[PDB]
């Protein structure tokens, strides 16, 4: 590599650095070096998963003060932060702004006693509908316009890279639930997420239903589901189907 | 005050900053309070007695100098503290680690007094002066926040690239940025920078892009030739970048045509040296155009 | 100071925010992939149900009796080109090593001069899967043009979901159900795994309630019973 | 090497007829087809027609002529060569074609290429101006010149008020005229060529800066350019304009004249277009673009 001769070069550069990285903390410090490289005090790492439902989990990794994020999790500010939830319905980056904490003001408010002042965050959706984000704060100056551009460009690039990397080398964060189907109990959950019953199941697959059943019995004892719509829902929530 | 971009005079500069000695190689003063004072730069030997005069104008009490701050090692920025620090009981000299071990190794202290005792006028007799170790040294580090005075609170920032130890010194308070040499030379003639590249180029280009990011300049004090304002101090980091580029340029397309570094450090003096000849011998100047061609081609970003 | 790149971005932007029709979109969309070099582009959403035939629908240049081959022989169910979105992020070059599995497809996109080409997939903010081709009929791809292709039409077609998005477009939209917080919160917690029962205890309410909801949920969905509505239910991000 | 420099064949397909230093150049479309662009002067067609015909075995296959704009260094061979290629479509912009209408303009341009003749030279025959093969084009114009030649006309407005540039998508080829300037041969830096305008100037560098990462650069004087000299050669261009800006802006607040700095351009410049631009021109058009910049150039406070 990341230098100056082009923003090409940089990306070029970023990649080759980043190739031989065989530890996730390595990772996680080119990133911390390029962030710092952009002009921001810390940054931020965050996975929103799909489900629970009623409570999804949110995990973060990052290098905000440790007793900020002592509280956040304590009161789990992770659930409703306008940060993150904005990936949800825009692939467009967050400037964070008093506007936009307007519904969150407790936890604006103490991210500012944090230093945590000025800031952006940026989502994407990783192809198996996960929700990943990646923060960046300072504590005294504003982002302009130009910068905000800048920024935009390079955080795309460097979340794009590190979720590749982190998926390629299984990190727990992401890894949210190790769950394999084999060939025919995945087909037999896309019928059944599908709206079919055993019976038809067992006529479309030319199989027996108590083969069915008994596949529907494994299935469910992966995904530690007491029937088959908790099956069917992660399933289709976590892209298995 | 005035309506100037360029304040090139000794004497008073701002409500709280003044320039003393000469122009080329001043020492800058600033008053932290009624009876404490401060110093920026360290200058060269020869201007002591110069130097002391005009501080004596201002300071009605010489132990009221309670700090002197260095930007780096280079014999032009810090010869006179042997001589005048005797005459300062109260002041700490504050420099980065790197500068004040400089100033432990024989070596280096050797170098300084050899270069500034060559710049005397003919039958010039130097003062006394203390031993280099002997100073009234107190190391800073990258980021910390000087509580020179009340009104003064300067963070230091590292600018390696012009030398293995350079620092400057931003006064967040007046949009202040005391730069030395990490933006280079500026071109009394013509209005820009002339790159002064003396260890590595990565280095200087990424001290100069951290320096980019600092809020709106609006006084650019270099370690030689007064104080810029306005636009012109605005832009001078994102000025010296593109300057540095364009000579990094020039350098390779020269070689893609079969010269030697010689040749165009032999330009680049016939050009540029007319500027330091009164505090710069110029085989050193040349010296030191030949080591920065050195430098530029071995770093500089090949065009294939 | 900072990349030329930059203004080709902003540029862009600037000229796709004021067009209030997707005509002038795609108009725009082709006006750069022409500019880089290249004869066609396409741009196709994957929906993610039914999960047996997903739907794939596809707008771009390619000539219509190919499309007219395309959806005759359902090649958007099994293209690799885009098949490659639903597990990887990174874009793809067309390569024979690619079309081994699905080789009649690629034996007469080459018939049609569809010889060298590109593929960048992007997830939407609804779990559609968005995909932007470009192709020409000669020249390889290069490697320094490989990454700088691969980010303009990241960018790009980042920037074109959004403003279809922005735009509704139809190929966007998906079955339109709109759910209640007091039924979409009970289908969050069918969907975890809750009875009837547990449903009507914990939401304070009484079971027949809870099931005469199920039943409105499943007539919205057409659905037959709750694992269809709770399946879709969680494919489209409705919970 | 880095940069190439000598008429002949450029490349696979293109060739560089005449003076380098008013060349005109040759597109070979297909088997049998082939285009022109920029349109030199007079004192080079008998280069011209020559050295044509080492590459061209029929003249009549050439179709279209492409022009930059009307200065004098870049149009001033239709009388010399158009009337003998009869299928030929000359594309220009409307400003360049309105030019070409006018007397004044072509009296101008006849003056200053009668400038440049030898004391031996004969003049070849000639036609009229308004008489020309002539189509307007358009800015973002799609020019399907040949099977493997598809190049799109950009608006530089800036250097004149009617310059236009040629990008080959394919070969990522950029005929740039000099909305970028004069190649520096010595140093390797671009020397601002602004004579109308400033902003419309800088504007066509940034709206060229938009293409494609660039691997040949082939302005009006010097020849071509490849590798990073192509990359960021308008990147270098805006960079050199505005550090001749910020050069005149300073000497402007140290009470000096734009006298001062023109004589000073003129001699530390000149010397590279002595052949093709008498030196009171060159002074002049040093002086105009000083006084332009300084009407147009941010000031300072
Ligand atoms: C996962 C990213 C969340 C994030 O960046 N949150 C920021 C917003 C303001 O205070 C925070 O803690
Ligand atoms: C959704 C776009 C998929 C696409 O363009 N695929 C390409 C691969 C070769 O022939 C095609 O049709
Ligand atoms: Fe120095
Ligand atoms: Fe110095
Ligand atoms: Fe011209
Ligand atoms: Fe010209």
């Amino acid at each position: 590599m990341r230098n100056d001769g082009g923003f090409l070069l940089w990306w070029d550069g970023l990649r080759s650095e980043m190739q031989p990285i065989h530890d996730s903390q390595g990772v996680f410090a080119v990133l911390e070096k390029e962030v710092r490289r952009l002009g921001f005090d810390y940054y931020a790492y965050g996975v929103r998963h799909t489900i629970p439902f009623t409570r999804p989990k949110t995990e973060v990794h990052g290098t905000y003060p440790k007793a900020w994020l002592e509280r956040y999790q304590m009161q789990n500010y992770g659930a409703v932060d306008p940060a993150i939830l904005n990936g949800l319905r825009s692939s467009e980056m967050v400037v964070w702004s008093d506007s936009l904490f307007d519904q969150s003001r407790m936890l604006w408010n103490e991210a500012r006693d944090w230093g945590l002042c000025v800031g952006a965050t940026l989502p994407i959706r990783a192809p198996n509908n996960l929700l990943s984000v990646l923060s960046v704060a300072r504590d005294q100056q504003n982002i302009s316009s130009f910068e905000r551009e800048e920024i935009r460009l390079r955080l795309r690039c460097m979340i794009e890279l590190l979720t590749q990397k982190l998926t390629d080398l299984e990190h727990p964060m992401l890894m949210s639930n190790p769950v394999c189907l084999s060939h025919r109990e995945r087909e037999i959950l896309q019928w059944t997420a599908d709206g079919k019953s055993s019976g038809e199941i067992a006529i479309i697959l030319s199989i027996s239903e108590s083969t069915v059943n008994f596949h529907h019995k494994n299935i469910q004892k992966k995904f530690d589901a007491p029937n088959k719509t908790l099956a069917a829902a992660y399933a289709a929530a976590l892209g298995l189907i | 005050q005035g309506h100037m971009l360029r304040l090139s005079a000794p004497g008073q500069l701002d409500d709280d900053l003044c320039l003393l000695g000469d122009v080329q190689v001043p020492v800058f003063l600033l008053r932290l309070g009624e009876a404490s004072w401060a110093l920026v730069e360290g200058g060269i030997s020869r201007d002591a007695e110069l130097v002391w005069a005009d501080l004596c104008r201002w300071v009605a009490d010489p132990s009221q100098v309670h700090y002197w701050l260095i930007t780096h090692k280079h014999y032009d920025h810090c010869g006179l503290l042997p001589y005048l620090c005797p005459r300062l009981p109260n002041v700490q000299v504050l420099a980065s680690e790197r500068t004040c071990q400089a100033w432990k190794s024989e070596s280096a202290v050797r170098v300084v007094e050899r270069l500034n005792r060559q710049l005397l006028r003919a039958e010039q007799r130097l003062p006394e002066a203390c031993a280099w170790d002997a100073l009234p040294v107190r190391a800073v580090a990258d980021g910390e926040w000087l509580e020179l005075g009340p009104r003064h609170r300067l963070q230091v920032i590292e600018a390696h690239g012009h030398s293995d130890d350079h620092v400057v010194f931003y006064d967040v308070r007046r949009r202040r940025l005391f730069c030395g040499d990490a933006l280079g030379e500026f071109d009394e003639a013509e209005g820009v920078w002339r790159p002064l590249v003396f260890d590595d180029m990565e280095a200087y280009l990424e001290s100069l892009e951290r320096l980019q990011r600092l809020p709106t300049l609006l006084q650019l004090i270099p370690g030689h030739g007064g104080l810029l304002r306005g636009r012109l101090a605005a832009d001078g980091a994102e000025s010296a970048y593109t300057e540095c580029l364009r000579l990094c340029r020039r350098l390779l397309w020269r070689q893609s045509m079969g010269e030697s570094l010689d040749e165009l450090s032999e330009e680049l003096h016939r050009a540029w040296g007319g500027q330091s000849v009164d505090f710069l011998p110029g085989e050193l100047h040349l010296g030191s155009m030949r080591r920065m061609l050195e430098i530029l081609s071995r770093q500089a970003l090949p065009l294939d």
